[PDB]
């Protein structure tokens, strides 16, 4: 069987072809301790690779290989997925053909050398390098729509009509998770509450994920947030200390909507989404329109897709049916799209094999990969 | 009094200044937004001649681009009360405002306006026209009691 | 029973003689995917035909096999063919008498050609190529008349007294609707509308069928759109927005009247019928005046019978009564006819027979057709 | 004198009549700040256009009021001629007559409005909207050829013999410029460059203007790209970061000859050249294939002359002659040739008078002016 590995900016969710859920889901991280250690017998890893660095970040400096959908420390991304392979799927990558995820318009060396590592430093069989947006769409189980995947680096639109997609259409967009991670960061300090480093980016993307949501409307939930304290919601940090969050709840998420508060000058997700079907042919606009779908954890806000639905209601003719498709299973719809994929028959003859590799060396991806 | 008036949808939304700068401490915040209301009221091109050369007219007098005619019709309208014409023109120009097809969006971006730039900081005290406008985007009245803050300070 | 199969420029109309109307109308398109990939599994085909084109016009480039009556793409013509034996009528060509129509004064190879392909490709039983003009006056159930034929593709006139064609008289215009269609797109630049691809040119001929109408008096339809707005009529386009169209509804069928319109040095079709029946003998104008008996889908439009009878009266002298006929089903005429014709018994034997056919080759077409 | 403002979709070229080249030649953007506040007294500006806009480029908004030709933005389209009367030419509008440019296939509108503006906010004693490929022809000092015009907004060509236009045979595409440099930052993330405010689409305009050129022959120039790094070439951006471009450089031109690198359904412009051309006269085909004239921003590109050369040669008959001009003031032809037309003294009839306009209103440019 295949194995389906989506890589992701934030999370590596990795598993078999043809399961319903990923196997193995854990953070993207490579942590290196910071102190000196220092008993005998103790602390002999040089570093720690998901889970267990999560669990042991009190004393690691944690970094991301990838930033942004693009893989910037190929040393520290080889060892990710050998963790993925050997310690959390356990399996010889030498027998399984492996699918990758990445997201469109990424450098192309970025999927030149996922090829280069899988075929040499791990020999797999044959792999292929599939558009995250398009699986989505897999999972879904529809063949038209508008993908709107939003991850931790990356939130980038593909709209797809009958199986076909219109690649100058797609809108790319960095600023996802990790972006409302360090904003909300920023908004925590207007209270006593300065984690100002890098020690604990991880405890407030917790907070994010557990007290944020998208507001239906801003200024009303402004008005309310300043008024009643009725918003306001307690954390409780590692520490057992409290931290009570007010009107920050749904400010981090709305950089998603105004890009400004974190000095972006492009538009927000809603008119990104409009513009993407603004640019196909006006023909396939209404059947996009009906199936705007969602995918991605930073789209897992309470209130985003309704949020959505109402701003792009806003931005298209009143005539047109605007309808939000959100899953429970957003957040791991791409990798099910990827073994929906995987395990079609008609899919067997679209790897990337050993023998095509070498006979052409990296460059066969941008071949045979969308 | 405007029949067959249509405005270009989404014409406005390229106007609307970044939230970082609606906090400059030499920001317009009644210029600005009047730019806002006079772009998203264009008449759009499918509009019959008559009716575009009317209400040209009609926005031009009370919307203009010159800071010059803009000042001078600010301080025109202080003493309203001795200017029928343009308690005319204002009403007129308010009932098309509340018409508009996106008026909600408008009072979206009016209130944006309020609780960043300070542009209703004047309460009740508000200039004619601009208090029209905003009249006219938010039927109420309720932005003369200005937007609610945090007041961070004493907070449980 | 015979098939009648009146594939004009624009549209092909199908069916079984002897019916009342033709059983399968659907466009003469061929459509191709111009974008990319990119689902697979995906019911895609490599070209499509006919409705299906249509369906998915905006993911296709759409390409007419015929051109101002001219077949100019073989092969498109051949699946076009095949679409309207097989997955239209749902019939065995070779066992069936199939009867085809064109327009006079057509290149002699496309007549060849159209026979080669019926008996070597479809190996149709017989075949038999009709004028369009003439089955319009069995339609009409006339002998005498001068049938104006304007289509897709071309406008012909072809006068005919007790059954008798005076072929020195025929008249053909390669001024038809698709030209004014192209010019309806060119004139709609002028209030800001722009349609440039082949799908939107779909849009812009749906916009000309049911908006645009011919003008009794131009110069007073001109001054009344420039004084007031009454004339003005919106249209709501495939993606909800509403283009309003003014004096452009009726500019657009006045090239018919006025060619200069197009840079065409060529005269309305009310001085080409004029022209026709003044190349008759005189002694049957009269007959010819009062039998002008229109078909095809371009003289669908409102007001175009009362605007023939008006300017071709101004041409004839006054004591002349000039009757134009056009029957509802004008449109269908063609088709009427072509099912009348091929019923008769009296017509049994004029078939080109397959026999006939592999002894005297694709010249026999010439011989024993119009 | 008379003032001659080429007011194109990305440059204004303004100036007096009778001069060799404009006096002024700055950008055709207003841009607004973005950032915040925060120091008494240098922030009262708002909005800047032209060169300073340009120039303080890093902290604002920049938005260009001409889109495809069409003004879009009329209040920041007054702001660009206020600039350029009073600051950049030093004259008093009421005081001089302005000839003024436009695109053909244009809205009505367009010119109905800026009709509107030069006599009612700036006082023009008298104004003319002339087309920006005739006034070409006049640059190069022909009386026929055909124009082949393509700037920043749009591409178009005017076929005109013995000075006459054969307007049926105009042709526009909106695929100019700017859509090149769309493309071109679009590709350039393939090398991991990101570019993505309005302030770098800038500099991503410079490095076209500066790298990109036309490949004589595309496939072999991709070989060549391939195989050798001999094409590469290096850009250092305004920050000191230096970034390389291979295939890049030619690709992003051949965009004008493959429209479907954008997702166009449209032909390149050797094929519209060559259909504008079989769309006129028989007669004139021979005269239009020896005089094809470029003009224009766009045609500014190493190679582009030759491969419009070598592209309607292998399109036209074996026995004509195609001769492409491409004069060094490309870029300046069209004012040039206006600055020719507005001093003739046989044009200082057809001005239209601030007199006529009253009477006439807007309306009045469509009778005066082609
Ligand atoms: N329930 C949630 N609410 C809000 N944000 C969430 C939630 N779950 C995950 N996220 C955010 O989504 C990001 C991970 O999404 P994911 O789709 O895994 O991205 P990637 O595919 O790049 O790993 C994290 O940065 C996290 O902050
Ligand atoms: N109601 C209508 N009004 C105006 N034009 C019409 C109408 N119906 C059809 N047409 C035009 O007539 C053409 C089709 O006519 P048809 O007789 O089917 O031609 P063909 O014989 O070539 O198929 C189309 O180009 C269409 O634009
Ligand atoms: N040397 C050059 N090489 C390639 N492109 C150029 C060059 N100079 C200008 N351009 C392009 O031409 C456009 C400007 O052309 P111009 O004739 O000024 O158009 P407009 O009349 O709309 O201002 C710009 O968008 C620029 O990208
Ligand atoms: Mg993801
Ligand atoms: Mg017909
Ligand atoms: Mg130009």
């Amino acid at each position: 069987t295949a194995l389906v590995c989506d890589n992701g900016s934030g999370l590596v969710k990795a598993g078999f072809a043809g399961d319903d859920a990923p196997r193995a889901v854990f953070p993207s991280i490579v942590g290196r301790p910071r102190h000196q250690g220092v008993m005998v017998g103790m602390g002999q890893k040089d570093s720690y690779v998901g889970d267990e660095a999560q669990s042991k970040r009190g004393i690691l400096t944690l970094k991301y290989p990838i930033e942004h959908g693009i893989i910037t420390n190929w040393d520290d991304m080889e060892k990710i997925w050998h963790h993925t392979f050997y310690n959390e799927l356990r399996v010889a990558p030498e027998e399984h053909p492996t699918l990758l995820t990445e997201a469109p318009l990424n450098p192309k060396a970025n999927r030149e050398k996922m090829t280069q590592i899988m075929f040499e430093t791990f020999n797999v069989p044959a792999m292929y390098v599939a558009i995250q947006a398009v699986l989505s769409l897999y999972a879904s189980g529809r063949t038209t729509g508008i993908v709107l995947d939003s991850g931790d680096g990356v939130t980038h639109n593909v709209p797809i009509y009958e199986g076909y997609a219109l690649p100058h259409a797609i809108m790319r967009l960095d600023l996802a998770g990790r972006d409302l991670t360090d904003y909300l960061m920023k908004i925590l300090t207007e209270r006593g509450y300065s984690f100002v480093t890098t020690a604990e980016r991880e405890i407030v993307r917790d907070i994010k994920e557990k007290l944020c949501y998208v507001a239906l409307d801003f200024e009303n939930e402004m008005a309310t947030a300043a008024s009643s304290s009725s918003l306001e919601k307690s954390y409780e940090l590692p520490d057992g200390q409290v931290i009570t969050i007010g009107n920050e709840r749904f400010r981090c998420p709305e950089t998603l909507f105004q890009p400004s508060f974190i000095g972006m000058e492009s538009a927000g997700i809603h008119e990104t989404t409009y513009n993407s079907i603004m640019k196909c042919d006006i023909d396939i606009r209404k059947d996009l329109y009906a199936n705007n779908v969602m995918s991605g954890g930073t789209t897992m806000y309470p209130g985003i897709a309704d949020r959505m639905q109402k701003e792009i209601t806003a931005l298209a003719p009143s005539t047109m049916k605007i309808k939000i498709i959100a899953p429970p299973e957003r957040k791991y719809s791409v990798w099910i799209g990827g073994s929906i994929l995987a395990s079609l028959s008609t899919f067997q003859q679209m790897w990337i094999t050993k023998q095509e590799y070498d006979e052409a060396g990296p460059s066969i991806v941008h071949r045979k990969c969308f | 009094p405007f029949s067959g008036l249509k405005f270009k949808q989404n014409s406005f939304l390229s106007t609307v200044p970044s939230v970082t700068n609606m906090h400059s401490m030499h920001f317009d915040a009644r210029e600005t937004f009047l730019g806002v209301i006079r772009k998203a009221l264009e008449p759009d091109t499918s509009t019959p001649f008559p009716v575009r050369r009317a209400f040209d007219g009609l926005r031009a007098e009370i919307l203009p681009n010159d800071t010059i005619k803009s000042a001078a019709l600010k301080a025109q309208c202080s003493d309203i009360d001795k200017h029928p014409e343009l308690k005319a023109k204002m009403e007129t120009l308010k009932e098309v405002i509340t018409h508009h097809p996106q008026k909600e969006k408008l009072a979206e971006i009016a209130l944006q306006f309020a609780r960043e730039a300070g542009l209703t900081r004047l309460k009740g005290e508000t200039d004619y026209v601009l208090s029209n406008v905003l009249d006219g985007l938010i039927g109420d009245g309720s932005w003369r009691a200005g937007p609610a803050y945090e007041s961070y300070l004493n907070k449980p």
